């Protein structure tokens, strides 16, 4: 059977194999996809091909290596299929009609497949280009418009010869285009073409083989485009954003404009881009919503993805010696920010939050270009944020939530520039304390900030005991001076500070971590009793577990005696139905990092659970609901589940005390909604012994695995971020000792259940505190089978 | 063996594990657990049938015991104490940047890889004797009667067929037997449940592959089509209907470039005899399957022919033999089927009849396609499109372009036909062109196929087409409708007729047609004209002596019908035909039909009678000429025959809508060569291309005439009034020309209309000081069209002459049609912005500004200023700008004049009205400069001493300060501070209406 | 849009968002209360919290006298408590007038719960953030304790508690009627039943009380009255001299 193997192959790409065998494999799937006459799972075969020819399989490009390794595919077969979609005379036979999904959906696939195997059409059959156009062209008429155009864009290879180049065919596209008014049914193909072709010429000019038979395609002012060709596409794009809104996926529509820039002859183009931003200016304004606010947003983003796209492909090539003056200069990155900054700032305040998240996400792309301008952006974003935390926006909801998104989509970069980074302690201990219990939304957007600051920063005291220290005296004074400066019109370039004082401010800023976690934990226990739900309960546990991993032993060992402390003495689990998750799990994540903490935490959950049982908890029967007199017993039981699950080998010490307590928990305590809980104890303990998992996630290892203490932005940009001595992960591997307790248990609980149940087969049909007990033992048995699941072998029955 | 490897502890399939005490220990325990769950199941179904809570907890204990083997899949994804890989990826990954991750992320990423290496391990296996026992139990539960039980069991039996091999077989051979039972044990809710099972994604899918068992099953679901009592039978129909839509079979030799398997061809010598052996078994596995369906086919026709009357699920059969006696990839055309499918016309039921046709027409178009493919079933999926009657033509042929043109006008000695949509040509010639042969053959088929078609024409009596069309009319009264499915059936009767099998003679369809033409019944006329369209799709059928009996009947019939006496009900139908027919058949297959609508005894010329009648043609001739657009269009006549002078609108408008179409037919540029073509596009003035569609000189001449014939008649209204206007010839022409322009500016004809604007179309239109009130009468909106022509497909060089037409030095000519050209500009600018050379961008701005000053019309000084802002918005460069500001604020600045004077001036002086209107527009062109430019305060200050004067300029200076104070509203908390000038006060009056004091 | 969170209508899961929130308000005062039955008395203890030294304790009361016979104690913002007390003080005066007998504890509760229900079903009026605990020594049923809540619910309790540490107090009582296996406190004089109600609350809250941190309401046949500053000190002095 074909379809099966075609999959086990998919599974095999996960390791490696010879390019000489790809030549083979690809050839199979190129011709396989194009079968006719039977039921075929095409989507699969065109996807094999597309993955075999991947142009970025981990920085490696397999279309290059397959071109170089002698792959050549028949174009007549592909074009011959895509042409069954033309008007075959005698209606009685025409098989394919667009319009009707089932058909258009095949066509869209063939077209995709061809795009994939365009580069393997014989560069050497000189009259393959000209032959194929002279055919499609004669086929073009109003009734074919729809099927011909797309074909050309995905079945004709970008060739370039001495006499007949592909750009030879441009003057004909700007004959159709420029004859109908803006029409997405047409335009989308024109942009896709002159763009994936302009991308091509650029790609080919750099590094590789600057040829393909002709470097006889000159770049200049406006990419490969005439003066009037460029001029036209500009006023057409303006037409789209101001008048006729005719564009889809914009990534494609933007190409031509990006790949027509010439680093050494921009000017005349930037002149054309500026007047396009000055036109578009008013239509972004937060109170001018219309049919356009989508196109302008989806474009201003598609364009700055597709520019940064190019830059990071060239900077990958000037890591190969080849500058090329076609390349984008430090001064392009500058004039790009000049243009789209008011534009991006207006859009991000827009009334639709989705249409804003587009303009707001552009800040990250611009900052990666590390332009000289960088300050202009950090300047806005930080005022907008400091104003918001000072309640200067309290009358306007959007500015508050907006400028917190601006700031989040940009945190990681602030941790770098050695000036801004100072603010980050303050801005964090401010977010934590401003976490609202009534505004579900503000809180979700604050956790966003809090977790982003923790993901790229080590919670560490970086003071060498330097006496001047303190947060005030040394950090606050500076932070206020920077802000005063920034507020009064001045920028950060004009801001002069001593490299001495500014490093006092930074180091002294890393002191507040302790006094601020006492305030985060306090805000967690307040949130245990809120009808926040789901999405946001989780995201909050990410923030508590990320904050832990970015913590040195000094601080963590504090955080631990602070969860421990607050978990016991708290007045915070009242309200009906609580989010235990928000507090039990952050405990488990302490035990992951420090198994030593388990020996005593567990023995305390047990002499506190036996306590609650003995005083009437789960005495009162009910399906459907957890009785509120139980809520405490249920906290301690969830904790015990969540915290065993992460105990691992440290559980070997108090093995016998556990088993004998589990048997106690099932002798006493019957109650169908508590038994779905108590029966999980057995699983969270079998899984923890034999499940093979990670254990260490710390931002920086051991407390000492010194890269030094210029170690902020989490190495996220350093190339040492991934040499093997940094990434020294711990891992729990099940030892012969654990597997052996693992099995002791399995048989001891497995018996316990089967006895207590083979007993109850002296049947009381009434009781109903009988069907409660049989369900109990069948749940304990069940969760005994899971977690303990890693010791079983599918194949055992063959042997 | 093993390629997944996940630290299985007991060694990765070394059977380092089999020699491990700890490993027989472990499975000996899962065995006990398994044998114990069965011990409990039997103990419950015996002691506790009426309990749901128990059985749910057991059914989860089995969803686990069967799945949680290598992995952990229930509990798999509960938020636990690990940071989520998907979350962290969002926080840290920038795109176009390789893994910029912090240490924390790398660590989950790795753990995430281990955990996925575990789930990779295919747990799929062979049923373990005990495992078969428990799967049988899980069925008696998914076969239970309580929804609170059977619904989790079904969901639980699906997680179990994912895990066992050919377990679907175990399931069916338990279902069917215990459904056949639950039927002879009566109305059971166990039938209701078994049907719920059969609708499970995973089962309902494997059903269309069980050729053995679907025999017995369809006959069980049929017996089930009796709501003896429940929702059953509703479910049995949905299911039997779902079934007709699956199944089939593929004989056809995968049209594969043999290069789809070669590259992977092992050295192994003929140890690839195996391949040619598989080829043979997957070829009689197939041929057995194919026979099982024919056995089912015939065993149903049994229960349909022999079962005196079963009622209206008479329908499954027909809905099915059809997707079967016409599938191919085999399928031996049975003649006993074609008989039974037709003898179901005797139930005189609308739905059955609609289907007998839909079926008879496919069951033939299949037998037909065997002859055309010569039994080479493969030849369908080979794009060397066989059919013996298709012919390819070389188009590069030095000479071809004029074969076409002079062969499309040929109706008597026709050489080729393009039924359908004619693509090749139009743009250029050179391609090969698929075409069809004249007096198309019938072709031969073997005897089995022959006696089948005989058994149709021997059944298509004068009486049977009587019964069947009648019905199609009555079911049709509700809807209207046309469906080609109807016409493509009549062409079929025609093939059958004079090819031998029917013998009904065409003179029988001429009555059947003339018959259904009651000038009254709409759904009855629709049947008549559905018939006509068939007689024209029945030239793919011999007899040149019948193709003359039919050309003769048709000129006779179109006479009775269209030659006077025509309701908006007929017109509704025939006009439907005109847009359709020419697209499903080349109309030259008929000498009379087309050469009838073009016989134009219909366009009178003046009104002191009743002129006459209607578009009792025009709109139907047009909708044929629209659908050909290329072919047949020799119309030397029509152009010399058009009117324009016509008194009525319904005609004036229609003569225009027709000319529009007549022009789009001579505008296709179809060139000689692709090469000859691209050399024209290359050498064009605009770095762009050729005007696509270009009106050919001999027509550019016609049109120019109609405009300059109307300029000749400007004496015709030397001084008449609106009432003696609608009656002049000058109006009639003018109205027609207008309706024409309206229809050019719409759609694909725009590129045709442009050359005429500058000299013809815009001088016209502004036929409006040629009377405003004359437009209100014969309701024409010129203003809305002239200006709506500001946007549109203009080309680099055409812009030139258009900006020169506006901004005319002859401007001064018009009067408040001035605020018109000024609004056309405001629109052009928005659609030619970024495309205008700073030269043009100026010729405009110097016109606009020359209007802030034109003595006389106060109306326009204001419309000019409102427009000058549209300019100064895209004008950020600061020296064009700051040099205007100065030009304007020189006519006012300071107290050039003392108080008493400002009052006097503000009311009369135009040079100062302009200066304040202008300087006003500039400020209103920067609506939201987020931090405010200091040239704005200082220049509102110069404007405030003037908005303090009541008069005409001091008024449009209050506009400018209120307009402003308004849009600055939300940014005002802040803008206040850039107004040191206690000329904040100076801005308080400003807005005054009558309601303020 | 997402405005089923702001008025008394049905969320998509049959929930009344505004009522659930209204409940959350009853804690906003941070006082706890409990109520008990005697052989022939009823007792309600509430906390009195006077933070502002500028206050006059005598005016700070969450215990209301509704009739000769009926007492009410509220957990909730003072404004809403008075809105309810005033309305009950009047529904029970009207009841006596129209129908000729004093108004009975359980009927007043059904009537305020019915009221509390309309708020729960009409768009424009909001429920009150109060939980009304009604006590009396009703002439037909004996000691009565009936509690209504913003949901519209009412039911009668052996004993009850309400407020922030509600469940700590509640579980204390439950374990003392599991143990005497009855529906009341077998003591004759109300004094000993007030001492008991204070005792089992000190036990459950783990803090001692002074004459100033408690409010006591008592219902005997033919009277409902409240204990004075001193009438309590006496009750506390007696607890301390046996415990």
């Amino acid at each position: 059977n074909v379809n099966h193997w075609t999959n086990e192959l998919k599974n095999c790409l996960h390791f490696d194999f010879p390019v000489a065998l790809r030549k083979s494999l690809a050839t199979v799937y190129y011709y396989l996809s194009l079968v006719q006459g039977q039921k075929v799972y095409r989507q699969m075969h065109v996807d094999m091909f597309e993955r075999l020819v991947s142009l970025d399989d981990d920085r490696t490009q397999f279309t290059e290596l397959l071109q170089k390794q002698g792959l050549l595919l028949d174009h007549q077969i592909m074009l011959n299929f895509l042409c069954e979609f033309l008007p075959y005379p005698d209606p009685d036979y025409a098989r394919y009609e667009l319009s009707s999904k089932e058909d258009l959906q095949l066509f869209r696939l063939l077209l995709k497949h061809a795009h994939n195997a365009k580069p393997f059409f014989d560069k050497s059959k000189e009259s393959l280009l000209v032959d194929t156009m002279n055919f499609l062209l004669s086929s073009l008429a109003p009734s074919t418009m729809m099927a011909v155009m797309p074909i050309v864009t995905s079945v004709v290879p970008y060739h370039y010869h001495i006499h007949s180049k592909i750009i030879d065919y441009f003057p004909f596209c700007y004959s159709i285009w420029s004859s109908v008014s803006a029409n997405v049914a047409i335009d989308t193909h024109m942009y896709d073409f002159v763009g994936s072709i302009s991308k091509d010429v650029h790609n080919k000019i750099l590094s590789s083989e600057h040829e393909k038979d002709v470097v006889g395609v000159e770049f200049g002012e406006f990419g490969i485009f005439t003066d009037d060709q460029m001029t036209f596409m500009f006023n057409r794009l303006q037409g789209h954003l101001r008048t006729d809104g005719q564009i889809h996926s914009y990534s494609r529509t933007v190409k031509p404009f990006v790949y027509a820039i010439n680093g050494s002859k921009k000017d005349r183009f930037f002149e054309k881009l500026v007047s396009l931003a000055k036109a578009i200016e008013t239509f972004i304004h937060p109170s001018n919503n219309g049919f356009w606010t989508k196109p302008n947003a989806k474009f201003v983003h598609a364009f700055i993805k597709s520019y940064h796209g190019r830059v990071k492909y060239e900077e990958d090539i000037c890591a190969r010696g080849v500058t090329n003056g076609i390349c984008l200069t430090s001064f392009c990155h500058e004039e790009i920010v000049e243009i789209f900054l008011n534009i991006i700032s207006l859009g991000s305040q827009n009334k639709n939050p989705d249409i804003a998240n587009y303009y707001i996400s552009c800040f990250a792309y611009l900052l990666e270009l590390d332009p000289s301008n960088a300050y202009l952006i950090y300047d806005k974003i930080l005022i907008d944020l400091y104003d918001t935390l000072a309640d200067q926006f309290i009358n306007s909801r959007h500015r508050i939530i907006s400028s917190l998104k601006q700031f989040t989509r940009v945190i990681r970069f602030i941790v770098m520039d050695k000036l801004y980074r100072v603010h980050i302690t303050n801005v964090l201990s401010m977010l934590v304390s401003k976490l609202d219990m009534n505004d579900t939304n503000l809180t979700s957007n604050l956790i966003n900030g809090i977790v982003s600051i923790a993901a790229f920063i080590p919670i560490q005291d970086l003071t060498g005991e330097d006496d001047y220290i303190s947060f005030e005296s040394d950090t606050l004074p500076l932070v206020q001076q920077h802000f005063y400066h920034i507020k009064c019109g001045e920028s950060s370039k004009t801001f002069r500070v001593d490299d001495e004082l500014l490093n006092n401010a930074f180091k002294a800023s890393t002191t507040v971590f302790q006094s601020m976690l006492k305030v985060y934990v306090e805000k967690i226990f307040q949130l245990v009793d809120v009808d926040l739900e789901d999405s946001l309960v989780t995201k909050i546990n990410q923030t508590t577990m990320i904050l832990q991993e970015s913590m040195d032993d000094k601080i963590f060992n504090y955080f631990a005696s602070l969860l421990n402390r607050n978990f016991w003495s708290n007045d915070s689990f009242k309200e009906k139905d609580p989010n235990y998750e928000l507090v039990t799990i952050p405990l488990a994540a302490l035990v992951r990092r420090n198994n030593g903490l388990s020996k005593e935490l567990v023995r305390t959950l047990l002499f506190h659970i036996k306590e609650q049982i003995k005083r009437g908890a789960g005495s009162v029967r009910s399906t459907s609901e957890i009785q509120q007199r139980d809520v405490k017993l249920v906290l301690y039981l969830t904790a015990l589940n969540d915290v065993l699950r992460n105990c691992h080998e440290s559980l070997l010490e108090y093995s016998d005390e556990l088993i004998t307590f589990m048997k106690y928990l099932y002798d006493n305590v019957t109650n169908p909604p508590l038994d779905v809980i108590t029966s999980i104890v057995i699983h969270s303990a079998l899984a923890t012994l034999c499940t093979t998992e990670i254990t260490d996630c710390r931002l920086f290892p051991e407390d000492s695995k010194i890269p030094e203490k210029d170690r902020w932005g989490g190495l996220q940009f350093d190339p040492r971020r991934f040499d093997k001595q940094h990434l020294s992960f711990q891992w729990h591997v099940p030892s012969s000792d654990e597997i052996t307790l693992s099995i002791s248990i399995l048989e001891s609980l497995s018996e316990y259940c089967i006895n207590n149940v083979e007993e109850l087969m002296k049947a009381p049909r009434h009781d109903s505190e009988y069907g409660d007990m049989i369900q109990k033992y069948v749940l304990v048995m069940t969760h005994t089978l899971s977690g303990s699941s890693l010791l079983f072998d599918p194949d055992f029955n063959k042997y | 063996l093993d390629i997944y490897t996940c630290n299985y502890y007991f060694g990765n399939t070394t059977e380092e594990k089999l020699q491990n005490p700890n490993y027989l220990n472990v499975h000996r325990v899962r065995a006990r657990i398994g044998h114990f769950f069965h011990k409990l199941y039997v103990f419950l179904s015996t002691n506790f049938e009426n309990n749901t809570n128990m059985f749910q907890i057991l059914l989860h204990g089995l969803k686990v015991w069967f799945t949680d083997l290598g992995q952990e899949t229930v509990f798999n994804e509960d938020p636990n104490a690990f940071i989520d890989v998907d979350f962290l990826e969002n926080v840290q990954s920038l795109s176009h940047v390789n893994e910029p991750f912090t240490r924390t992320n790398f660590a989950i990423r790795a753990n995430s890889l281990h955990q996925s290496r575990v789930l990779l391990h295919s747990t799929n296996r062979k049923a373990s004797k005990l495992e078969n026992l428990l799967l049988v139990d899980i069925i008696q539960l998914a076969t239970s009667l309580y929804p609170d039980i059977y619904k989790p069991a079904q969901g639980t039996l699906v997680h179990c067929m994912k895990q066992l091999v050919g377990s679907y077989g175990v399931v069916i051979n338990k279902i069917i037997p215990s459904l056949e039972k639950a039927i002879k044990d009566h109305d059971y809710m166990k039938i209701q449940v078994i049907l719920n099972v059969l609708l499970i994604k995973k089962i309902h899918r494997k059903l269309m592959t069980d050729y053995k068992d679907i025999g017995r099953l369809i006959f069980l679901l049929i017996e089930c089509c009796r709501v003896n009592e429940l929702e059953i039978g509703m479910y049995a129909d949905k299911i039997l209907t779902d079934i007709v839509i699956g199944i089939k079979i593929p004989s056809s030799v995968c049209v594969i470039s043999d290069q789809a398997f070669l590259p992977l061809a092992p050295p192994d010598g003929t140890i690839n005899l195996q391949v040619e052996a598989v080829k043979l078994a997957k070829k009689k596995k197939r041929e057995y399957y194919l026979s099982l369906l024919v056995d089912l086919q015939d065993k149903l026709l049994d229960k349909l022919d022999n079962e005196k009357d079963m009622g209206w699920k008479i329908r499954m059969f027909i809905l099915r033999f059809v997707t079967q006696i016409q599938s191919n990839l085999e399928s031996k055309p049975d003649k006993r089927a074609v008989f039974s499918i037709i003898s179901q016309i005797s139930t005189k039921h609308p739905e059955i009849i609609h289907l007998v046709v839909k079926s008879l027409l496919s069951t033939c178009n299949k037998i037909i396609s065997l002859s055309d493919y010569e039994y080479d079933i493969t030849r369908a999926y080979k794009n060397e499109f066989n059919p013996s009657f298709v012919e390819i033509l070389d188009t590069s042929t030095t000479s071809f372009p004029k074969t076409f043109t002079e062969e499309m006008n040929n109706f008597d000695n026709p050489k080729y036909f393009i039924d359908l949509r004619a693509y090749v040509g139009w743009l250029c010639w050179g391609r090969l062109m698929y075409v069809m042969s004249p007096k198309a053959l019938k072709l031969n088929l073997r005897e089995n196929e022959l006696e089948v078609l005989k058994t149709a024409g021997h059944l298509l009596t004068r009486e049977f087409l009587r019964d069947v069309t009648m019905n199609l009319v009555q079911d049709n009264e509700t809807r209207g409708v046309f469906s080609s499915g109807n016409v493509s059936f009549f062409s079929l009767v025609i093939l059958l007729i004079s090819s031998g099998f029917c013998e009904l003679n065409m003179s029988d369809l001429f009555e059947l047609c003339e018959s259904y033409y009651n000038k009254d019944d709409k759904a009855s006329m629709i049947m008549s004209v559905e018939i006509v369209a068939g007689l024209v799709c029945g030239s793919k059928f011999m007899s040149v002596s019948d193709l003359d009996k039919r050309d003769t009947f048709i000129e006779n019939f179109l006479a009775k019908c269209l030659d006077y006496e025509l309701n908006h009900d007929a017109f509704e139908i025939w006009s439907t035909l005109a847009w359709w027919l020419p697209a499903v058949v080349d109309l030259r297959r008929s000498k009379t039909f087309f050469c009838h609508f073009i016989n134009a005894d219909g366009m009178f010329d003046r009104e002191s009678d009743a002129a006459t009648h209607q578009t009792s043609k025009i709109y139907m001739l047009r909708s044929i000429l629209m659908s050909m657009e290329f072919r047949a269009p020799d119309v030397g006549k029509l152009f010399d025959e058009l009117v324009f002078d016509h008194p009525y609108d319904q005609v004036r408008q229609a003569v225009a809508k027709l000319l529009t179409t007549l022009v789009q037919n001579q505008s296709n540029p179809s060139i000689s060569d692709p090469t000859t073509l691209l050399e024209a596009e290359r050498n064009d003035p605009d770095g762009l291309g050729l005007p696509l569609k270009s009106v050919p000189e001999k027509v550019d001449a016609y049109i120019k005439k109609q405009f300059e014939i109307i300029k000749n008649l400007e004496d015709s209204v030397v001084g008449l009034n609106p009432q003696q206007f609608i009656k002049t010839d000058y109006f009639y022409r003018t109205s027609t020309i207008f309706y024409w322009i309206k229809e050019m500016a719409r759609g694909p004809n725009k590129v045709l209309l442009v050359p005429y604007l500058v000299d013809y179309v815009l001088p016209f239109l502004i036929g409006l000081v040629k009377h405003k009130d004359v437009c209100a009468l014969a309701s024409l909106d010129p203003v809305r069209l002239y200006a709506g022509l500001g946007y549109m497909p203009i080309r680099k060089n055409h812009v030139a002459a258009i900006v020169d037409y506006v901004c005319s030095s002859n401007v001064a000519l018009s009067s408040n049609q001035t605020k018109l050209q000024l609004a056309f500009i405001q629109h052009f600018l928005s659609a030619e912005l970024l495309q205008l050379t700073e030269e043009e961008k100026n010729k405009i701005l110097e016109f606009v500004v020359s209007n802030l000053y034109n003595e006389q019309f106060v109306e326009v000084r204001v419309r000019a200023a409102s427009i000058l802002s549209d300019i100064v918005h895209n004008w950020k460069e600061e020296q064009p700008l700051l040099s205007l500001i100065e030009r304007f604020a020189k006519g006012l600045d300071v107290n050039k004049y003392t108080s008493k004077e400002r009052q006097k001036l503000s009311k009369t002086d135009i040079k100062i009205h302009g200066n304040v209107l202008g300087l006003g527009a500039i400020i209103s062109a920067f609506p939201y400069v987020f931090p405010l430019p200091p040239w704005i305060p200082k220049n509102l200050s110069n404007l405030s001493s003037w908005a303090r004067t009541s008069g005409m300029t001091g008024n449009a200076a209050k506009n400018t300060i209120s307009e402003f104070k308004k849009v600055r509203a939300d940014t005002w908390k802040f803008d206040r501070a850039s107004f040191n000038t206690e000329e904040l006060e100076d801005l308080e009056g400003v807005l005054w209406r009558s309601y303020y004091a | 849009a997402g405005y089923d969170r702001h008025i008394t209508i049905f969320s998509p899961e049959g929930r009344l968002y505004q009522v659930e929130y209204a409940f959350k308000a009853t804690n906003q005062t941070n006082i706890n209360s409990l109520a008990v039955r005697g052989k022939d008395c009823t007792v309600v203890i509430s906390q009195k919290k006077v933070p502002d030294k500028l206050l006059d304790p005598t005016t700070v009361s969450y215990i209301f006298c509704i009739s000769r016979t009926i007492g009410m104690v509220v957990n909730g913002p003072i404004p809403d408590a008075r809105n309810a007390a005033l309305r009950a003080k009047a529904e029970a005066a009207e009841f006596r007038y129209k129908y000729g007998y004093d108004m009975p504890c359980d009927v007043l509760a059904k009537r305020m719960a019915n009221l509390s229900q309309i708020y729960t079903q009409r768009a424009y009026m909001r429920p009150l953030g109060v939980i009304l605990t009604f006590v009396s020594v009703d002439e037909e049923l004996g000691p009565s304790i009936y509690k209504t809540d913003p949901a519209g619910y009412y039911v009668g309790y052996k004993a009850t508690a309400t407020g922030p540490k509600q469940q700590e107090i509640t579980t204390n009582l439950e374990n003392h009627f599991k143990k005497s296996k009855i529906d009341h406190i077998n003591e004759e004089s109300w004094e000993k039943v007030v001492e008991f109600a204070i005792t089992h609350m000190i036990d459950a809250l783990g803090t001692e009380f002074s004459k100033n941190d408690l409010e006591v309401g008592v219902a005997t046949k033919d009277k409902f009255f409240t204990l004075s500053a001193e009438n309590i000190e006496e009750r506390l002095v007696a607890i301390a001299e046996q415990d």
